[PDB]
């Protein structure tokens, strides 16, 4: 399909376009897996002229509606049935009828408890549509599970029931209708590597049922299935791309970004904007370089205004108060762009924002990253005092907890055994409160090795590529960027990431076409490797989409791992 | 499929209007904005199709038309206009008789609300889209038609710009043509102000579902 986002879509309108009503307003009964799921793919306007004029919260359902069909996309658990057999039920329906469309396959216990109660006969349709997964970017899904890395690799992990999570990733190759080989770590978790083997029966259950239908061309697709051990890094550095950047500097909660512009007159009016794939500026602009990003929508912001003009007839020999004044005249000359305006202010905003906060603090808790992570500063300089690099950084007192945190976290991973004296002390010149110091113990939960006393991990046997990093506060590149392009390339060794089934099938010389790659890391993804997914879409040969429980950014991350034991 | 095997384990075991007048205003606003779509495609051609094409035979012929066309798109908008205008006021005299408190609103409410942002946009775009192929051809319609007709006189560039403007056999009629095309512009301009300004202290965020749903009511 391309996009998840055009994939989850397509299946909501061919289901919406598949009940047999009389042509009045439907109304959508939606369940919370399904409200994410469907929020996320298309906007309210695109709801009502799909002939739903309500969306409704499965709970509760105040306001009977008899004129109108009801249509239920809603899981296969007995609280939601508890709920359509209530909305019936009494004397008087709740809508003209009932069609019932479920995120995965219906036990059949439920299917009887339905059959018994009075709302069988108002239940027009019943169909299962596979699909219960979250697509937060066209080449992201997420599982909604915001604790996904604590109730996978936390100390309750045992009992995680990696069923429902095999059953939700499998999900992703019906709605995609793709059957992909399953690749894993060879130095998996158990867990995982169960988690893989299953996924593999699954989506070939799911094709000797016609559930998926493909050509299989030269070219397979696989499915990547890892560990957040893959790259304990990536989700720390400080990322100067604008997405990433944006995400981790600002205060974005929920996708929603708030600023201050002017309209008519009122000045400081604050916006609130979700940040998605409706801008056609966030898009384009989003995997860019802030510094560039900087100045390209102040471009594309005045051209825009000069354009527009000459597609009337006039012409700005006015200039106040420099760009304000621009957009002041174009609100009060050209009404009809107010949209295209407010989209300009938000990124002309953010741009900024961005820029100020990147302080010459930021800027050596950066360089420090870098240097450790690469391992090498700009000139090549091996690197091998990991801690000495973090000392400027760590005595700065103008440097957050946080970034300290960050900075230790990384330093840790890269001497890969620290003495438990030389560690307790550097966390005490840090001025680290110790309950803030499980983000560097609770690693080891993430198969780290931190303390040298625990014996450290046979080191990770993985070529890095190479590659032409021009920004000097840009050089890491995350490792799962190494494995889509190996992949793109049959070039990923089968002792390193063995197949399920098929292991010669991806073997290696010493628009709609293309086979998919996906993705998964459990637990959490980074941005930075979100957009290493598109970087290696536009680039070489598949098209690769990435996924995990959650999106984290740097400071959720370090929450998380904080939480690994509590 | 899973529905016959319901009903078969099934069988082994054995209203009022709705605020009619308001669905009413959305289907006519559908409607009619529809209507102006297809209405502004045609006035597309009917404006490229008055160049040239043997003087005033067919200009007079065409002209016919645009003004025709051109006047219905008008009436079109300015009922879209008024049954939005409507149901903003509607809407507007019913937010606190609306609201129960617990900050939730009410499915009555809820729906007009979504009904109004959505069509207020899908109405703009559409204008907007007329808004362009009136300015695109005006444009047009001085370069390759006004000024092109220096037939007359030798004048070079800017004789020929610093002239026609302020004017501005069948030279004469398309002045008439150029005002016209003008005085559209103007009432987009006027419709787009107070569309605009419209918007404001409404949405910003009711587009997204997630958040209709988060108002919503119960309690029976």
């Amino acid at each position: 399909h391309m996009s998840l986002k055009s994939a989850v879509k397509t299946v909501l309108t061919n289901s919406l376009r598949s009940v047999a009503d009389g042509g009045d307003w439907k109304v959508l009964v939606v369940d919370k897996p399904a409200l994410r799921m469907i929020s996320e793919c298309a906007r309210m306007s695109e709801i009502l002229d799909l002939g739903v004029t309500v969306v409704e919260d499965v709970s509760k359902q105040r306001k009977v509606l008899p004129q109108f069909h009801g249509v239920y996309f809603i899981e296969p658990t007995e609280e939601n049935l508890d709920y359509v057999i209530r909305d019936f039920a009494d004397r008087t329906p709740t809508y003209e009828a009932a069609h019932l469309f479920f995120l995965s396959p219906v036990p059949d216990a439920l299917m009887a408890k339905l059959a018994s109660a009075k709302a069988v006969k108002y239940v027009k349709t019943l169909k299962e549509i596979n699909t219960l997964f979250i697509p937060k970017e066209h080449r992201v899904f997420t599982l909604n599970e915001p604790h996904g890395l604590v109730q996978y690799y936390g100390s309750r992990s045992s009992s995680y029931n990696i069923d429902h999570l095999v059953r939700r990733l499998s999900t992703l190759c019906t709605t995609m209708n793709v059957a992909p080989i399953v690749r894993y770590s060879s130095t998996s978790t158990p867990g995982t590597e169960r988690m893989a083997m299953q996924l593999q029966k699954e989506i070939d259950m799911s094709v000797s049922q016609g559930l998926i239908n493909a050509r299989e061309g030269k070219l397979k697709s696989q499915f990547l299935i890892l560990d957040r051990a893959v790259d304990l890094k990536s989700p720390l550095v400080h990322e100067l791309t604008y997405q990433a950047a944006a995400y981790d500097l600002l205060n974005i909660e929920n996708d929603i970004y708030s600023y201050s512009t002017v309209d008519a007159g009122g000045r400081e009016q604050q916006r609130q904007v979700v940040l998605g794939e409706d801008d056609d500026i966030w898009l384009q602009m989003r995997h860019l370089h802030i510094s560039e990003v900087f100045r390209k929508v102040k471009s594309s912001f005045d051209e825009f205004c000069v354009s527009a003009r000459r597609l009337q007839g006039l012409r700005d020999s006015q200039q106040g108060e420099g760009g304000a004044g621009a957009l002041k005249q174009m609100l009060k000359d050209l009404p009809q762009h107010r949209e295209q305006m407010q989209k300009y202010s938000l990124h002309l905003d953010m741009s900024n924002a961005i820029n100020m906060a990147f302080s010459s603090t930021i800027d050596s808790c950066t360089k420090a990253e870098q240097n450790i992570v690469t391992e090498e500063e700009q000139d090549g300089n091996k690197v091998r005092d990991f801690i000495g690099e973090v000392a400027s950084v760590v005595v700065d007192r103008r440097v957050s907890t946080e970034d300290k945190l960050r900075c230790l976290m990384l330093c840790v991973l890269a001497k890969n055994g620290t003495s438990s004296h030389e560690l307790n002390n550097l966390l005490d010149n840090a001025n680290i409160a110790t309950p803030s110091r499980s983000a560097i113990y609770n690693l080891e939960m993430l198969g780290a090795t931190v303390v040298a006393d625990r014996r450290g991990r046979k080191p990770k046997t993985m070529k890095r590529i190479e590659r032409d990093m021009p920004y000097v506060l840009s050089r890491w590149t995350p490792i799962v960027k190494d494995l889509m392009e190996y992949i793109a390339t049959g070039q990923l060794d089968l002792e390193s990431y063995p197949a399920v089934r098929d292991g010669p099938s991806v073997v290696q010389p010493k628009e709609s076409a293309k086979p998919k790659l996906f993705v998964f890391i459990n637990g959490t993804v980074s941005y930075n490797e979100i957009r290493c997914a598109y970087e290696v879409s536009q680039s070489s040969g598949y098209e690769v989409y990435i996924g995990a429980h959650n999106i984290a950014t740097p400071a959720e991350f370090v929450e998380l791992v904080s939480l690994l034991d509590k | 499929d899973r529905l016959s095997r319901l009903r078969q384990m099934a069988a082994e075991n054995q209203p009022e209007p709705f605020m009619a007048d308001f669905f009413n205003r959305v289907k006519r606003i559908r409607d009619n904005i529809e209507d102006i779509e297809q209405a502004i495609e045609q006035v597309a051609q009917l404006h490229t199709e008055s160049l040239v094409a043997v003087s005033k035979e067919d200009r007079d012929r065409l002209n016919e038309k645009l003004q025709d066309t051109m006047a219905r798109i008008s009436a079109l908008g300015n009922k879209i206009r008024a049954d939005l205008k409507q149901i903003e006021k509607e809407n507007k005299r019913a937010q606190q008789e609306g609201t129960f408190e617990d900050g939730t609103v009410s499915t009555d409410l809820r729906i007009r609300q979504s009904q109004h942002s959505s069509l207020s946009r899908k109405f703009v775009k559409v204008m907007t889209r007329y808004n362009d192929v009136q300015a695109e051809n005006k444009r047009r319609y001085g370069e390759n038609v006004a000024r092109q007709c220096r037939v007359v006189e030798p004048s070079l560039s800017d004789d020929a710009i610093q002239k026609v403007i302020e004017h501005g056999n069948e030279i004469r009629d398309r002045h008439k043509d150029i005002q016209q095309l003008e005085r559209s512009l103007l009432e987009l301009h006027e419709m787009f102000t107070d569309m605009s300004t419209l918007v404001a202290s409404q949405g910003e965020m009711i587009d997204r579902i997630e958040f209709s749903v988060e108002q919503s009511h119960n309690y029976v």
